[PDB]
């Protein structure tokens, strides 16, 4: 729900190169993707342990 | 004149043999089942990790 709007904001703001917001857009992208990789990995490990419990 | 006690002892011995070996085999087959399911979970985890890297 957060990622599909931040990426749409990325496509909307940078149809042309806006050099003022270029130093912060990279930090926003790195922050949201490093959050997402950690959440998806923890979800997979939780589902794996729940599968191994039976 | 009718040997009934020896008949009962023979029936109880031939039943106790089968009870003992059913009790001995069931636990071991139930342990092999758990090992074969844990192996499939580890196999799925390893192949999914390599697939996600590729």
């Amino acid at each position: 729900g957060v990622a599909t709007q931040l990426l749409a904001a990325y496509i909307l703001l940078f149809d042309e190169y806006n050099e003022k917001k270029a130093s912060a857009q990279k930090d926003i992208l790195i922050k949201v993707l490093d959050d997402g990789i950690t959440k998806l990995n923890e979800a997979q490990k939780s589902l794996l342990v729940s599968s191994q419990s039976f | 004149v009718i040997p009934w006690q020896t008949f009962d002892e023979t029936i109880k011995e031939l039943s106790r043999f089968k009870q003992e070996y059913s009790q001995a085999a069931s636990v071991l087959v139930g342990d092999i089942k758990t090992l074969l399911m844990d192996s499939q979970d580890k196999y799925f985890e390893a192949t999914q990790t390599v697939y996600e890297w590729c």
